[PDB]
């Protein structure tokens, strides 16, 4: 329909889009991880468990 | 990637892509000359882009689908009407040469987009730089006010000033007379009322200011009306041209760099031609600017970015 | 303190208000700015001598670098407040107000 | 005037002391986190609107990885906040205890032996 | 039938180079539109 | 109490996703529904207030001004969607936002626990209103209006805020349990009459006091119909909730700080009532109006005794109803006639009987008809004035004279007399007009047949 | 142009009757109007005017108006069985008070 | 007399006309710098004797 | 200019900043003010015009005043005591000296007049530049020296500060004088708590760093430079006006946005101590801040101003460049009030 090119095709941009959402999901990990280490350490400090 | 700092840091430069025959022409000439044939024989023979003289919808044919729109939504105004009833108190004809010098801007910064981004060269009819001919016509008639060609010049001292003059101007002369008759001979009923005063109104501005002020930026190449049907005279005579003299050898990476951003980008190419003038002609009141823009978005393309359109098969848009 | 260091502090005091206080060339305030650094270098010297403070030998010289840098800035924009007026005079310094 | 930039055992770029690890860390669903998300929600929307793309379906990647980092960022920079309460609540209560007598707790008096005066209204 | 709004006699009070004007700034002119002044001719 | 908070947040997006031809119908539906939610808050306690979290509690006073605000949401909506035919989807939906926005805001000011959460919310308040009066104002006097609006309220709001930091660097805090648990007396000294000012100003110019209430014409003529409604019925009364928790700490300052404001209230309820008199715009008599019931309200906060705050709290309900419906009774004219002037439509008797019907009722209870609650709201502030003095019932008396009269005149200009030859354009009225006049006027006396509801903690 | 700007004109009102006969004042969709109509009168006077009137007026006695009638009724019976005075000046038990030592 | 024009009087319009006479009278510079640095001498001289010259 | 060069420019700026920030030494932060100012002079002057040449000027004049006086109260301060490290300044007409250097440096009243004009003569990247990378140097050294402080003069400047930048924003058409006067007011505000609170002048200077970022991306978005011509831009792209309406009411220090907060705090800190009569007058007086922010947003997002016919091809277009950090500007500068107790990480 477009005259010109439109360089953003009908078919997204799978390199960005897999960047995007592997950053989003390494993130997640991340903090899980980082929320778990944290409670242990927590707990160990003060000797709850 | 988009041209810009990190293209030209790296690589990109216009200079190595100039290979001689850049050379940026246009085709000037009267009303119903044969320029437009000549423009494209030019084109022909040296290889170099034609492009068609800018008309009331050529931003149309650039952007979404190439066609044209509504007149209501697209330049509001009309060359029919104009040749009708040039006198009409509705404003119709400072609004149509406003609209017509918006689209001949567009359309050279698309040709020096162009050039510069494939080192091709182009071939234009008219111009920026000869566009003011028709304005001076017009208030030579009395078709417009004064104040019109003071806003008139106002918006071209701040637009024309950033761009580069084409590097050979091609006129093609024909005489009053004789541009009458081939008026006559074409059948057209809205040109049939061009008085001939029109006519030499647009001849002694050209010949008088146009065409003087464009021969001290670069030669000048003029051809009476029985040499010019022979093309390849003309394209050898331009294929013989000292062209050392004006601003073009006066160029570099740097100011070439300026100019490529400036000519893709074309809001800020258009910035200055909305100037907040409130001109009775041009300006538009706030109940009908909403109105006639939200008819605008609503036309089957327009209402998102160009890949974003689901209603004209836009696909994939939950990942762009 | 001793009568030279009154005299270097009011040599200062001088070249700020002639600074301050602007006839019509923009030459004779760079010529009080240039002042002022000098009114510093010889202070500084002064009290660096005075004291024995060996390592602080070098910062006068660090001054004058930089005065020089300030110094040319300011003759380079002289240089284009001419191109475009003919003249230095800072009255035609006026296009832009509050 | 600074209160906590000189207080002995500062290191001066670290952003979280080890000391802070002996603090309960917020929990996922503390309600400044998931406002923090909707901070990053919000910016995601008005990209989409300033890009003249469809506000709400446009982008799920993008909308996602601005809410991810809103969260990210939102998680540390609670842990800091409470960990320098916690720090200011130390300090104070260090100070009171070794200086009783700028802190004296004085006999208390019952209602039955305080005399207010009564003031009318009418 | 319609809600007000504003036209070009109420845009031109913003107009102007400085709101409420005196006689001291009546000929204060607003900035070029682009920010470039006329080059004087001040030949050397 | 967020199951109240929670679906206004969720009448958001419900909005915003809604199709383009649906909008009023949700909208409408579910603010009915959070109404009839919001009626659980009416089961109050005889000793103290319903304490549901550290920042959320519910009074005796504050329960039926969040009813009024839930119940005036849907209101509201039925009288925007005529005039707003003609708009953008968009623009419908902002306008909507708007009106949830400012819900939302007050329902949390009534409610808030301490006095800075409190006036956060009180000075939030103000973007949706200057919002909905500079947009969809019909008139180029709107802008002026919202100035007005605006700065008369800053001006009395930034004190405050500062007294309010003030105390709580005094006395540890602001909670309104620990204030009036911990209460102490005010000296005479001229720091405290300075608190006392910075405390009392922001809540004056709200109600708002004669000669600071310039603004209130203004801002209440030039406003969309929705604003008219919710800035007569239910923003006026921030300022006498306001003043009726700030007193606590006020004491016994107030005894002689009051006079002049009490002085203002009586003359110049007076004054306003007698420019009902003579007043050439409909909306404007109203607005008047409005000032002269408010000063009422002022003069029964300012003497402190529990008749006087039962009388306000009755008097600010019923209020907020008949005045709420009064604006939008004009509203019908000037949609079918499309000016503002009393005197241009008349014998409307003749052409619309029913609509004539609730110019009656409206104008009734504007007079204080017995045994509506606007009469116990006012006998019971006529009855603590009297005890507070003899002589104010000279000026009280005064006033039940002229509001009758103002009140009457408007009925009598409107309705009765001649119909205007040359208007031929009156159509009848719509079931949508009549629902909504019928949906002001009921609850009226339904608590007529219940006051306890409205006659607060006292 | 002896004009001043390009503006529409300024249209006449739109009669919701012309289309629409029986129009409820609603919306200019017949459908649509009707079903606005509907869900005001439903959810305005069944829902929320009847009903709500009935709960409010059924609401427990949260207020203790009954059970502070019956204290009296008690308080009152004791005090005049016993001969004791109705009502005491004193809400406070003196013996609980410690009056100030000196009053010159 | 009152309403419309002595309660406008007083509080609005005499807070918009002083504010309005400030403004004039702060914003119309030239903007010469000889002025304003001889005003930044004055200013300067000013803060050496009243707030400096007291410690 | 050469990309390149640009970049090795505005490093230098930033470089010079950092070394103020970092040093221990006076003679190092005199360094890092005059490299930043070197590396800034070039900046100002990308789009040569004589406008730009004039401001230029005007900065240089009076940035290069300041730093004299600056080295002159570091050797003042030198002579009295032998010491170089930035501390509690032992000698008090040095300090009178260091104040009015670096309230020069930053724009403060009286020190005020160049401020507009240097902002009006430049583009608006080098405005937004000027407005909010600028004010790190002078603002770090203020705090690191705040003890010294005489309370009396910095207080009379940053009252007259609010004074002079609400009267003078009152009066402009132009938007980067309007920008100019508004950050006046701001560096008033900054200042005004800073011999009590450092960690409230860094909230008020992150609150306010991020509100001019989101104006100044705003108004380059859509070009306008002046009250009529950003009039037009509702009629090309209403979001951004909407966006720009919410953003003046937070700059305008209204509840519940985010500009309401350091004000508050402020006004918090100062009843703090005893200072009761100093923040009144200063809300009162940001009352005028708040109406010049209140009259722009009527001309721009909440009335239709008239437009012209050719905008109708601007309809055919969408921009190029887009600014990757204007949304989370914008959120940041409208939605951040809830957030307040953060700011116990800044101390
Ligand atoms: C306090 C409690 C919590 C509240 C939080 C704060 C408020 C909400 C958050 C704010 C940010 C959110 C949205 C940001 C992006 C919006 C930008 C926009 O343009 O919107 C258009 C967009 C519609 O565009 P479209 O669909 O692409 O097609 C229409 C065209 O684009 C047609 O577009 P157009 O451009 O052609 O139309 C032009 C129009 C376009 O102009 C606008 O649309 C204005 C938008 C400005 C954004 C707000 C500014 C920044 C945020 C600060 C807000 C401050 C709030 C504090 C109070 C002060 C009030 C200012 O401009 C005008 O018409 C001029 C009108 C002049 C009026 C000026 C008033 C503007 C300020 C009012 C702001 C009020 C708050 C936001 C209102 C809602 C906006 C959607 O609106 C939306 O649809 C998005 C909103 C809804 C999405 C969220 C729904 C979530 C999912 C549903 C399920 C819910 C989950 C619940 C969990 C439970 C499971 C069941
Ligand atoms: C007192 C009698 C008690 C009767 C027992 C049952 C009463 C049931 C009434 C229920 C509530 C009324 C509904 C209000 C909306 C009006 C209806 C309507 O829109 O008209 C369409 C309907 C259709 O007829 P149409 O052929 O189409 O003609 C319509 C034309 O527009 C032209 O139509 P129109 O020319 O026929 O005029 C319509 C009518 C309707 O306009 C109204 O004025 C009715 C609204 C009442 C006035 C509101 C302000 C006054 C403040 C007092 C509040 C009292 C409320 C008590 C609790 C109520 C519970 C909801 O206005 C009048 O006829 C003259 C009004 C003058 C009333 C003077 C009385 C003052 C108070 C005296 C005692 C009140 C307390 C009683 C206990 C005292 C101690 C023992 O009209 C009628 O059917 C006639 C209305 C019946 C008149 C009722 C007046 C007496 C009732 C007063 C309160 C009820 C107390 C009940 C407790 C037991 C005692
Ligand atoms: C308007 C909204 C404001 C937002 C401002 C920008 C937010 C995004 C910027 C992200 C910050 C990146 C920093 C994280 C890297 C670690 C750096 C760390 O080492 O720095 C520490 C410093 O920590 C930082 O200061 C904390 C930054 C967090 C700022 C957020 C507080 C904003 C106030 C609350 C508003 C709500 C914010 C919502 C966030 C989205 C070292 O402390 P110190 O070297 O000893 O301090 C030197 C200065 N002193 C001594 C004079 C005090
Ligand atoms: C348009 C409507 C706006 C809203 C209306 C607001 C009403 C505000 C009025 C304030 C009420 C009283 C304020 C202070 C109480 C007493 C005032 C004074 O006149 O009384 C005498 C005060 O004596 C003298 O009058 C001294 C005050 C004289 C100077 C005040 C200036 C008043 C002139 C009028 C200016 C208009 C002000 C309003 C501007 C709009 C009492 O003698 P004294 O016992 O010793 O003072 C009591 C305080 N002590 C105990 C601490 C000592
Ligand atoms: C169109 C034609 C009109 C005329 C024809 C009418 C035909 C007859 C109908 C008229 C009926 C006459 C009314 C006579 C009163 C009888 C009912 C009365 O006895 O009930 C009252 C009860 O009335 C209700 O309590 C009052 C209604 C509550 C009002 C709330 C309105 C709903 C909310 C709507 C939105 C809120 C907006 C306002 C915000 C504040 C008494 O309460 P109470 O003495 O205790 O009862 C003691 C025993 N209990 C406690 C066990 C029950
Ligand atoms: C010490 C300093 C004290 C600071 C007090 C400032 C109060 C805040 C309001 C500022 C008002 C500024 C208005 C002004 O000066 O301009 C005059 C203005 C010119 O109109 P413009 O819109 O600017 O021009 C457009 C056409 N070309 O004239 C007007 O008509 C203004 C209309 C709106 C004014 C509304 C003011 C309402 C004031 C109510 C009382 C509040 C006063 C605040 C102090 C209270 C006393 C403690
Ligand atoms: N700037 C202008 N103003 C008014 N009319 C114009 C303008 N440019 C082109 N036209 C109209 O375009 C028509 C034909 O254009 P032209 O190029 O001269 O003939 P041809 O199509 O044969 O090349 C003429 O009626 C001429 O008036
Ligand atoms: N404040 C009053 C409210 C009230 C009024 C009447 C009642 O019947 C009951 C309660 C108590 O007592």
């Amino acid at each position: 329909k477009f005259y010109i090119r439109e360089p953003p095709h009908g078919s997204p941009d799978w390199l960005k889009v897999g960047l995007t959402l592997g950053t989003s999901v390494f993130l997640w990990i991340y903090l899980i991880k980082q929320h778990k280490e944290d409670v242990l350490e927590y707990k160990r400090r003060n000797g709850l468990e | 990637l988009q041209y810009g700092p990190l293209a030209f840091v790296l690589g990109e430069r216009t200079t190595r892509k100039l290979t001689e025959t850049s050379k940026v022409i246009t085709v000037d000439g009267n009303i119903c000359s044969g320029k437009g044939r000549l423009a494209r024989e030019i084109a022909e023979k040296l290889g170099l882009r034609h492009f068609p003289e800018a008309g009331i919808h050529y931003a149309d044919s650039t952007t979404g689908d190439g066609k044209p729109l509504d007149v209501q939504l697209s330049g509001n105004c009309s060359l029919e009407k104009f040749y009708d009833d040039p006198k009409s108190n509705d404003g119709n004809s400072y609004r149509l040469q406003s609209w017509l010098y918006a689209s001949r801007l567009l359309q050279y910064a698309d040709a020096l987009e162009h050039l510069l981004s494939t080192g091709q060269g182009v071939v234009l009819e008219r111009s920026i730089y000869s566009d003011f001919v028709f304005l001076e016509a017009m208030y030579r008639q009395g078709f417009i006010r004064k104040q019109c060609v003071e806003h008139y010049n106002e918006v071209k001292k701040v637009t024309a000033c950033e761009y580069l003059p084409p590097h050979v101007v091609v006129y093609v002369d024909v005489p009053v007379p004789e541009i009458q008759s081939r008026i006559q001979k074409k059948g057209n009923p809205h040109e049939m009322k061009i008085t001939a005063a029109y006519l030499q109104d647009i001849e002694n501005a050209y010949k008088k200011t146009f065409l003087p002020e464009m021969s001290e930026k670069c030669e000048v190449l003029q051809y009476s009306a029985r040499e010019a049907e022979d093309a390849e005279k003309v394209v050898e005579d331009i294929e013989y041209l000292k062209c050392d003299k004006g601003p073009w050898p006066d160029q570099d990476d740097r100011t070439f760099h300026r100019l490529r951003m400036l000519v893709q980008n074309k809001l800020e190419v258009l910035n200055y031609t909305t100037i907040p003038v409130y001109l009775p002609e041009i300006t538009i009141g706030a109940h009908q600017s909403d109105r006639v823009f939200q008819k605008f978005t609503e036309l089957p393309g327009r209402k998102y970015s160009p890949g974003y359109n689901e209603d004209v098969g836009d696909k994939w848009i939950w990942l762009k | 303190m001793p009568l030279v260091y009154m005299n270097i502090i009011m040599a200062f005091a001088i070249a700020l208000a002639g600074l301050l206080m602007y006839r019509s060339h923009l030459m004779s305030s760079l010529l009080c700015l240039e002042g002022m650094m000098l009114s510093l270098f010889i202070m500084s010297t002064l009290i660096i001598l005075n004291t024995h403070f060996t390592l602080a030998n070098m910062m006068p010289i660090i001054l004058l670098v930089f005065a020089a840098c300030e110094a040319a800035l300011g003759l380079s924009l002289l240089v284009m407040v001419s191109n475009t007026y003919g003249t230095d005079y800072v009255q035609n310094l006026n296009l832009l107000q509050c | 005037m600074t209160m906590m930039s000189g207080r002995p055992g500062r290191v001066p770029l670290q952003f979280l002391p080890n000391e802070a690890r002996s603090l309960p860390p917020p929990k996922l669903t503390d309600p400044r986190l998931v406002y923090m998300g909707f901070l990053g929600y919000c910016s995601g929307l008005i990209d989409n609107a300033i890009r003249r793309r469809p506000v709400v379906s446009a982008g799920l990647h993008r909308q996602l990885l601005y809410v991810t980092s809103f969260v990210f960022f939102g998680y540390y920079l609670l842990k800091r906040q409470d960990y320098m309460y916690a720090l200011r609540d130390h300090d104070m209560f260090a100070y009171v205890k070794s200086h009783p007598e700028d802190f004296p707790e004085k006999d208390k008096k019952t209602y039955g032996e305080i005399l207010e005066e009564f003031h009318p209204v009418r | 039938a319609r809600q007000w709004q504003p036209d070009v006699e109420w845009a031109e009070q913003f107009g102007g180079a400085v709101m409420y004007p005196t006689k001291e700034t009546a000929h204060w002119k607003p900035p070029p539109w682009n920010d470039v002044d006329p080059p004087k001719d001040t030949l050397v | 109490m967020l199951k109240i908070i929670i679906p206004t947040t969720m009448l958001l997006p419900m909005t915003w996703m809604s199709k383009h031809n649906m909008i009023w119908i949700n909208a409408t539906v579910h603010s009915l529904l959070i109404s009839l939610i919001s009626l659980s808050l009416l089961n109050q306690l005889g000793e103290n207030s319903l304490n549901f979290s550290l920042t959320f509690f519910s009074d005796s006073l504050s329960a039926p001004l969040l009813v009024l605000t839930t119940w005036l949401l849907p209101l509201m909506l039925m009288a925007s969607q005529s005039h707003l035919s003609k708009e953008t989807t968009t623009r419908k939906k902002l306008y909507i936002t708007m009106l949830i926005l400012l819900q939302l805001f007050l329902i949390m000011t009534f409610t808030a626990t301490e006095l800075i959460l409190f006036y956060i919310l009180f000075e939030a308040t103000l973007v949706p209103t200057l919002i909905i009066i500079t947009r969809w104002g019909n008139q180029t006097e709107r802008l002026n209006a919202g100035l007005y609006f605006l700065f008369y309220t800053l001006a009395g709001s930034l004190p405050l805020l500062v007294a309010l930091v003030y105390i709580q660097n005094t006395t540890g805090s602001l909670n309104f349990l620990i204030i009036h648990y911990w209460s102490h007396p005010l000296s005479n000294s001229w720091s405290n009459i300075f608190m006392w000012l910075a405390c009392i100003m922001a809540f004056m110019v709200k109600m708002p006091l004669y000669g600071l209430h310039l603004w209130l014409p203004k801002a209440h003529v030039e406003a969309p119909i929705a604003g008219s409604m919710v800035l007569a019925a239910v923003l006026l009364k921030l300022g006498g909730y306001g003043m009726m928790r700030i007193t606590t700490i006020l004491n016994p300052l107030t005894n002689y700080m009051a006079y002049p404001f009490l002085m203002l209230s009586m003359w110049g309820m007076i004054m306003t009532s007698s420019i009902c008199l003579r007043q050439t715009d409909l909306k404007s008599l109203i607005a008047y109006s409005s000032v002269s019931h408010m000063a009422l309200v002022i003069v029964a906060i300012m003497i402190q005794t529990p008749w006087s705050f039962m009388g306000a709290t009755a008097l600010m309900i019923a209020h907020g109803l008949t005045s709420s419906m009064l604006f939008c009774l004009a509203n019908t004219n000037y949609e079918r006639v499309h000016s503002r002037t009393m005197i241009l439509a008349r014998g409307l008797q003749t052409l619309l009987p029913l609509m004539a019907t609730w110019w009656l009722v409206a104008s009734l209870t504007n007079l204080a008809l017995p045994p509506s609650i606007n009469l116990i709201g006012e006998l019971f502030i006529i009855t603590a004035s009297f005890s507070w003095s003899n002589i104010t019932i000279i000026l009280m008396g005064m006033n039940m004279m002229i509001t009758a009269l103002y009140s009457l005149y408007m009925l009598i200009t409107t309705q009765r007399g001649k119909y205007t030859h040359h208007i031929n354009n009156i159509k009848p009225s719509f079931t949508r007009e009549n629902a909504l006049m019928a949906l002001h006027i009921l609850p009226l006396l339904l608590l007529t047949l219940n006051p306890k509801m409205i006659l607060g903690p006292l | 142009p002896t004009i001043r700007l390009q503006e529409d004109p300024d249209p006449e009102d739109e009669n919701l009757y012309e289309k629409n006969p029986d129009s409820h004042g609603y919306d200019k969709d017949p459908i649509v109007d009707l079903w606005n109509m509907r869900v005001v009168f439903f959810f305005g006077f069944s829902i929320v005017l009847v009903l709500g009137s009935t709960f409010v007026a059924y609401l427990p006695d949260y207020r203790m108006q009954e059970w502070a009638r019956r204290e009296a009724e008690r308080l009152v019976k004791y005090r005049e069985a016993n001969g004791l005075p109705l009502m005491e000046s004193n809400c406070f038990d003196p013996n609980k008070i410690q009056l100030p030592e000196d009053e010159d | 007399l009152l309403d419309l024009i002595w309660l406008e009087t007083i509080l609005p319009k005499t807070t918009s006309f002083i504010q309005m006479k400030m403004s004039i009278m702060v914003s119309n510079q030239k903007g010469l710098i000889k002025l304003y640095f001889l005003s930044f001498l004055i200013t300067i001289m000013i803060s050496m004797t009243l707030f400096n010259y007291h410690e | 200019m050469n990309p390149i060069i640009y970049t090795t420019l505005i490093m230098t700026v930033m470089s010079g900043t950092m070394l103020v920030m970092i040093s221990s030494h006076w003679l190092l932060i005199w360094i890092g003010f005059e490299m930043n100012l070197l590396a800034m002079i070039p900046v100002l002057m990308k789009n040569f015009n004589p406008r730009a040449t004039e401001a230029a000027t005007k900065y240089f004049l009076t940035q290069a005043t300041a730093s004299m006086m600056l080295m002159m109260a570091i050797i003042i301060n030198l002579l009295y005591s032998g010491q170089w490290t930035i501390t509690k300044m032992f000698n008090p007409v040095a300090m009178t000296m260091m104040t009015m250097a670096l309230a020069m440096k930053l724009g403060l009243s009286p020190f005020h007049f160049w401020v507009p004009e240097v902002t009006q003569g430049i583009s608006l990247q080098a405005g937004l530049l000027l407005l909010t990378w600028q004010k790190l140097a002078p603002l770090s050294v203020l705090c690191q020296i705040s003890q010294s402080i005489n309370p009396n003069l910095m207080l009379t400047m940053a009252m007259l500060s609010i004074l002079i930048g609400g009267w003078g924003g009152l009066n402009q058409t132009q938007l980067r004088k309007i920008m100019a006067y508004s950050s006046i007011a701001h560096m008033g505000w900054m200042t005004a708590v800073l011999p009590y609170n450092t960690t409230m002048t860094i909230l008020n200077l992150l609150i306010y760093i991020t509100m001019t970022l989101a104006m100044f991306m705003l108004l380059i978005h859509s070009s306008a430079t002046t009250t009529l011509s950003l009039s037009h831009t509702w009629n090309k792209m209403p979001v951004i006006t909407s966006l720009m309406m919410v953003t003046l009411l937070s700059m305008g220090g209204l509840p519940p946005l985010s500009g309401f907060m350091p004000k508050w705090m402020i006004i918090q800190e100062m009843t703090k101590n005893e200072s009761i009569i100093m923040p009144t007058l200063m809300a009162m007086t940001a009352l005028l801040n708040l109406y010049f922010y209140m009259r722009l947003a009527y001309s721009s997002s909440l009335t239709m101003f008239p437009s012209t016919n050719n905008m109708k091809m601007k309809w055919q277009f969408e921009h190029t460049k887009q600014m990757k950090l204007l949304p989370t500007m914008i959120v940041l500068s409208t939605l951040v009030l809830p957030m307040t107790p953060a700011l116990s990480s800044l101390n």
